[PDB]
C-alpha cells in the first residue's frame, strides 16, 4: 500500500472534523460548523488535489447551510436568491464528485446505476439537471430538504461507514 | 548501418565519429561536441568547424533532432558535459528515469556516458525539420539583417502544437547571426509569459531574461541550461494564467515595460499560453496592443483555427509605433510531433520533474539529488516587528483562514519568496504570530526564488524552509533591513521529496510522519478529478 | 404578430431596467442598479413564463456582482466561498439559457454553431462545466471578468440591437 | 351496425338506442341515462336502473367507457346535460373545442346536442376494461364489506400510468355497493393530494371531500358537483417539488382531519406520481401517517427500478393500532393504450380547468364569455385592517421592492383565506400593500381562487374577479373576518388575460398593459 497524501496532520483530525460537522446532540451555542468549514479551508489552501471529494463537499455544502442563516438587523440587499445559487452548485459539485471521477472514461457505466453501486440513491442523480437546465431555480425549501439530507448520507456512509475497499 | 568508433576514452566517455558517413548522426543525452573538420548541420544550421564547443541537450520528453554531416571538409567530438548528478534523478524520481536514455535501448548501456546513440531500432522518432515551417521560417532569417531595426517576435500556439520547438529554432537562428556578425551586441532577450510549459524560467513562473550568445546550447534543456540570465521575473503561482487573469496580465505588463527601462534595441522573443479554445483570445488582446509586435505568428491551422481568427484581427493594429508602423501575420501547420504529443512524458509528468531539479542544483552545473530530508533546511524568524518575514500572502480567497489553523497549511509547500522594496509604510495582519497581508496589493515586492516550508515552530517563531541551494547566496545578498515576503499559490510540491521512498532515509519507528497517512482510503475518499 | 404577455407594463418600463442595469456611474444615489434586480425579482413573481431568459440572466449576473460587493465588514470580505458559487451559477445558467433551449433553433446541432449563430463568444460554451465538472472552482477573479463580459456581451446584442427577427 | 330511430323533441333531444344482442356503446359527452330495461355494464360492473338517472362524463380527454348491454331482460335515454354553457368552452379557450366531440366525425355535428356517437370511424380510443386489471381490484371489493373496520386506500403511480382511472372505477362500484347495501352510512371520503392533475379539487389545491346520488362518472374534470368538498388548502402549484414540505405540511393537516371527525368507513387518496425523483422520500411520510390498508402500484415497464425501496423502508409495519395490516400489490397497466395526450396535454387541460372555474355561475350552469365583460367585484384592503389584512408571498420574494407591487398583482391568480383563528395579525406595511411578514399563519382557511384586475392605492381597494359559484360563500361570511391574500405560482389562462378581437371590440384609445404586440427581439426566448 503506497502512502498518500493527505492534509490532515492526523487520523485524529479527521475525527474531530467528523465531530465538527456533525454535533452530538447539541447544535445552539457549539454549532461548531463555521470552524470546520474554515478547516477545510485550509486543507483546499495546503493542496486541493489532496482532498478528499466526500470532505470537500460536506464542507462545502454546510458552506452553504451556515450561509442561509442571517437574520440580523440591518436588513441586508440579499433577496434569497444567492442562497438558491448556492445550493445548486454545492450540491450539483457533490453528486457529481461522486460520479464522474476515479475515473471517467470513454466506456462509462450509465448514472442512474453507478448511484446505486455507490449507494447514492437515484433521486440525487436527478439533480444535476435539476438546477443547470431548468428555467426557474428550485424553491428554498426543496433545496434545503435536499442539502440535509446530502448531509445525512455522506455521514452514513462515509464518515461513519468504515468500508476501505474503494 | 554498423556501430564504429565506440572509444572508451578513459574518464568522461569520450568519443569520436566518422563524418562522411551517409547515415545522419543521432544522438540523446546532455553532452557536448567541438567539431575537428567539415561542417555539422543542426536543425538547417550550419556551424563551422573552427574548434568552439557546443553543449547540446538532448531530452527524450521532446524530439531529438539528428546531427547531420556538411561540407566542407570531414572524413574532442562528444563527450560528456560536466553535469554529475543531472542523469541520477531516476533514482528520486520514478518517472524521469528514461529522460535521458531509452527504456530498451537495444544497445550496451553504459553508466559513465551521458549520451547514448540511438539508430532505428527504438520506439522514438527524430523530427529533423518539416518543411512546411521550413519557408516561413527562412524568411523570417531574412528579416532580421535586413530590418536594420528592433524586430520583435511573438509566437502563438496551443500545447502540443509546437510553439517552444519554432521558437528555439529562431533563438539558435539568432545567435548563431550574432556570433558571425559585428559587431553584433543586440543579444536575445527572451520573455517567458508560459507558466504551463515555461522555458527558461523557474516552476509556475513568468519571466523577462537576456539570453548569452556563448557558451552555446541546442536546444532544449528543461530550464537547466546556463545560456540564459534572468533580469525580471515573478511568480504567478499556477500551471495556468487563469487561475488569476488581470494579476497575469498585471505581472506581464510589469515585464514589457522592462524592456523599455533598459531602452533595449535590437531582437526578442515572446511566447504567450496557447488557449486555442477558451479563454485566450481576450487574455492576447490586452498585450498584443502592448507587446508591439513586428513578426507575429500563428500556428494552430486544422486546430481547427476557428477561434483564433475574430479576436486576433481585433486586437491587431495598423501602427502601434513610430518606427515599426507594421504588423505581420502568417499561418504554419501545428503536427509536431508526428508521434503521440506526451511520447510517455505528459507536461504534469514533466513540470513536477523541473520543480524537482530546482530544489536538488546544487550549483551552476552540479546536482545533488538526495532526498531533501537528509538535507538541511535554513531558518528565518517570522515575527511581530519584523526583520524576517513582514507579512505572508494568499490569494484573494482563504482570507478567513483562521489563526490556529495557519500552521499546518504552510508546511509541506511549495511558497514564492519575496522582498519588500522601499516601503512608504507597512501592511501586515498579525493572526496567531503569523502576519498577513489582510489587502493583499503591494506590487513593489520583487520575487526571488521558490521555497518548500518543512516546519513552523510558533514559540521561537521561526520558520524552517528548504531553498535551491543555487540561489544560495542570493539571498544573503540582500540587505539585512530588506523585507521578506512569504507568498503561497497553488504550485504542486513534489510527492517524493515530501515523503521519501524508505529505502532512500530510514526513520526511527517511532517517529510520526504528519501529513501523510498509510491505511488504505475509505470507501469512498477519491479525489476529484 | 399574436400578442405575447410581458411582466412590464410597456416600452418605458422596460426601457427604464435598460438604464439601471448600466448606470454607469459607481455608487450614490445615481447608482439604482439594485433597484433592477429587485424589479425582476418581481418580474418572477407574475412569471416565469413571460421573462425572456435574455432579462432573467441579465439580472441574475448582476445580482451575483452586487452580492460580491459589500465593503462594511459584513458579507463577502469575511468569506468568499459564496461569490464564487453564486457567479458560477449565474454563468452556468445565462450560457445553458442561450445555447441549450432545443426549442426555438434547430436540435442536435453542436453547441459551438448555435453559439457562431447568435453571436456568443465561443469561450462561453466552456463556461458550462467550468464549475460543475472540474474539482476547484474557478477564481474570484476570473469569475468577476467573466461575469462583466456576460453583462456587456448581453448589453450589446440584447439591451441595444434593432434586430426583430428571433 | 344500423343505428336506431331518432326522437326529436320536445326538450333535450332525447335518443332512443337498440343494440343486436350485445354490442358496445361509444357514447362521448355528457348525458343522462334513465334505463328502464336489460343491465348496463360499464367496465364490468353491474348497473341495473329502475326509474333512476345516471350522469355520464365522457372527454375525449381519456378514454371513454363504452356501455355494454347485458341480461336481463332488454331488447327517457341519453338525455341531454343540465349544463348550459360547457360545450360553448370551445369558444373562449380553442385548444378544448373537441374535448366533448370529435374534429370531423362520421355524424352531423349538432349544437342542441351534448353527445355524439362513435362508430369507430373517428379511430379514436375506446379501449375497455383489461381482464389482467380487473382481477387485482375485484380482490379489494371482497375486502370492502367483511373487513368490519375503515379501510383507506392509496394508489400510487406516474403521469401516463393510468392511476385516476383506476380511482374512478373504485369509486363508481363503492358507490354502487353503499346503495346497494341499506342501511350503510360508511359514506366514502376522496382525498385529493395530487396538486399535478386535481380531481375533485380546486385547480393547484389539495382537498379532503365527502362523495355522495345522484350518479357521476367518471371523469367530469372536477366540475362533476358530485362531491361536497369537506376542506381545502391552497399549494398554489401544479408540483410538490417547489415547497416540499409546506405540501407534506398540508397533507398531514388534511389527514388528520378525517380522524378530527372520527370518519369510519372506506377512504381513498391519490399521491403525486413521483415515481422517479424525490418521491422515495416524499412517499415515506405519507405512507407512515395515513396508515393506508391497500397500496397499490402502477410502474410495471416505467420501469420499476426507481420506485421500490419505498415499500420496504416506508411500510415500518402497520401505523394504525387498530388495523394492524398492510397490503403491497404490483399491477401491470399503460393507461391509455395509444398516446397518453390523445391531443390533450396535461398542461393544456390544467388551464381548461382555471378557465371554467372563472366561468361557472353555479353547479349546473357555464357561461364562456370573457370576464373582461364581466364586472369585477371589489374588496378594500386597509390598514385597520376591514377586509384584507395581509397579503402573502412565496418565501423567496419575500424581500420585495413596496414600488413593484402594484404591479406584481395585477393579472394573477390568488387565493383568498380567511384568519380563521383569532390571533395577532402580524403584517408589514409597504407602500400601503399590508404584506405579510414571516409568513407562518398556519391556521387559514381556504376558501376560493381569485384573479386580480386592478390596485386602487388612493381608494385603496382591489378590483379582483373571484368565481360566480362561490358567491355568496364571500358574502355569507362574518363582517369582522380577517381576509389573505396568497399570491402563489398559479399560471392565469393567456384567452383570459387578454381576450381578442370577435369576442371583444376593445376602444382604439386605450392601451393594454403586461401585453405587447411588437415583433419579439432576437435572444427574447423564454427558457423552456
Amino acid at each position: 500500500i503506497p502512502p498518500r497524501i493527505v492534509p490532515w496532520r492526523d487520523f485524529a483530525e479527521l475525527e474531530e472534523l467528523k465531530l465538527w460537522f456533525y454535533p452530538k446532540s447539541k447544535g445552539t451555542i457549539e454549532d461548531k460548523r463555521q470552524r470546520a468549514v474554515q478547516r477545510v479551508q485550509s486543507y483546499r489552501l495546503k493542496g486541493s488535489q489532496y482532498l478528499p471529494h466526500v470532505v470537500d463537499s460536506t464542507a462545502q455544502i454546510t458552506c452553504a447551510v451556515l450561509l442561509d442563516e442571517k437574520e440580523a438587523c440591518l436588513g441586508v440587499h440579499q433577496d434569497s436568491i444567492p442562497i438558491r445559487l448556492s445550493y445548486v452548485m454545492a450540491l450539483i459539485r457533490f453528486v457529481n464528485g461522486l460520479l464522474d471521477p476515479t475515473q471517467q472514461s470513454q466506456f462509462a457505466i450509465p448514472l442512474h446505476t453507478l448511484a446505486a453501486k455507490i449507494g447514492l440513491p437515484s433521486w440525487f442523480v436527478d439533480l444535476r439537471h435539476w438546477g443547470t437546465h431548468e428555467r426557474d431555480l428550485p424553491g428554498l425549501e426543496m433545496l434545503r430538504w435536499a442539502a440535509n439530507e446530502a448531509l445525512s448520507w455522506l455521514y452514513d456512509h462515509y464518515w461513519n461507514d468504515e468500508e476501505l475497499e474503494d | 548501418l554498423i556501430d564504429n568508433i565506440t572509444y572508451e576514452g578513459d574518464e568522461d566517455e569520450t568519443m569520436f565519429v566518422g563524418l562522411k558517413e551517409k547515415q545522419k548522426l543521432h544522438l540523446s543525452g546532455v553532452f557536448r561536441l567541438q567539431v575537428v573538420k567539415g561542417g555539422i548541420v543542426y536543425n538547417n544550421v550550419h556551424y563551422n568547424a573552427s574548434r568552439e564547443i557546443l553543449t547540446f541537450w538532448h531530452p527524450l520528453s521532446q524530439s531529438i533532432p539528428t546531427i547531420d554531416f556538411s561540407h566542407f571538409a570531414g572524413w574532442l567530438r562528444v563527450f560528456n558535459s560536466n553535469h554529475t548528478g543531472l542523469l541520477e534523478a531516476g533514482h528520486l524520481y520514478r518517472d524521469v528515469n528514461y529522460l535521458w536514455k531509452p527504456k530498451e535501448p537495444y544497445f550496451p548501456l553504459n553508466e559513465r556516458t551521458t549520451y547514448h546513440l540511438l539508430h532505428e531500432s527504438d520506439r522514438i522518432q527524430s523530427l529533423s525539420v518539416p518543411g512546411y515551417w521550413s519557408t516561413p521560417l527562412e524568411k523570417l532569417y531574412l528579416s532580421h539583417k535586413n530590418a536594420a531595426y528592433d524586430t520583435r517576435i511573438m509566437v502563438i500556439g496551443g500545447k502540443n502544437s509546437g510553439k517552444s520547438t519554432f521558437l528555439r529554432l529562431l533563438l539558435e537562428k539568432f545567435t548563431q547571426d550574432i556570433r558571425d556578425s559585428t559587431t553584433s551586441q543586440e543579444e536575445l532577450v527572451y520573455l517567458d509569459l508560459d507558466p504551463g510549459q515555461p522555458e527558461y524560467s523557474l516552476p509556475d513562473s513568468i519571466s523577462l531574461n537576456k539570453i548569452l550568445s556563448s557558451p552555446i546550447s541546442l536546444g532544449q534543456h528543461l530550464c537547466q541550461g546556463s545560456n540564459f540570465q534572468t533580469l525580471l521575473q515573478f511568480y504567478a503561482g499556477s500551471s495556468s494564467p487563469q487561475d488569476e487573469p488581470t494579476s497575469y496580465l498585471n505581472c506581464a505588463d510589469k515585464l514589457i515595460d522592462h524592456l523599455e527601462e533598459q531602452a533595449f534595441f535590437g531582437t526578442s522573443l515572446l511566447n504567450l499560453p496557447g488557449w486555442i479554445k477558451g479563454f485566450g483570445m481576450q487574455i492576447l488582446n490586452h498585450i498584443i496592443r502592448k507587446y508591439k509586435p513586428t513578426h507575429l505568428l500563428f500556428l494552430e491551422t486544422a486546430n481547427s483555427k476557428r477561434h483564433l481568427d475574430e479576436l486576433t484581427i481585433p486586437q491587431s493594429f495598423s501602427t502601434s509605433l513610430r518606427d515599426a508602423y507594421a504588423p505581420e501575420v502568417v499561418r504554419v501547420p501545428a503536427h509536431s510531433l508526428n508521434h503521440t504529443l506526451s511520447s510517455r512524458f505528459h507536461a504534469s509528468q514533466l513540470r513536477t520533474f523541473k520543480i524537482l531539479a530546482l530544489f536538488h542544483k546544487i550549483t551552476q552545473f552540479d546536482y545533488d539529488f538526495a532526498p531533501l530530508l537528509k538535507s538541511a533546511p535554513l531558518q528565518i524568524s517570522y515575527g511581530k516587528g519584523k526583520s524576517g518575514i513582514k507579512g505572508i500572502q494568499f490569494p484573494m480567497e482563504f482570507q478567513d483562514l483562521n489563526p490556529q489553523d495557519i500552521k499546518s497549511a504552510l508546511e509541506g509547500t511549495v511558497i514564492g519568496i519575496y522582498t519588500y522594496s522601499g516601503e512608504d509604510s507597512l501592511e501586515v495582519k498579525s493572526l496567531n504570530t503569523f502576519p498577513i497581508l489582510q489587502s493583499c496589493t503591494s506590487s513593489s515586492k520583487n520575487f526571488i526564488t521558490l521555497g518548500l516550508i518543512h516546519s513552523i515552530d510558533t514559540s521561537q517563531q521561526i520558520m524552517n524552509i528548504y531553498v535551491p541551494p543555487c540561489h544560495t547566496q542570493i539571498l544573503d545578498k540582500q540587505p539585512e533591513d530588506a523585507q521578506w515576503i512569504i507568498v503561497r499559490n497553488k504550485t504542486e510540491t513534489p510527492f517524493c521529496d515530501f515523503l521519501p521512498s524508505p529505502r532512500t532515509i530510514t526513520w526511527d519507528d517511532n517517529i510520526q510522519i504528519p501529513f501523510a497517512t498509510f491505511e488504505r482510503r475509505k470507501k469512498l475518499e477519491h479525489v476529484w478529478k
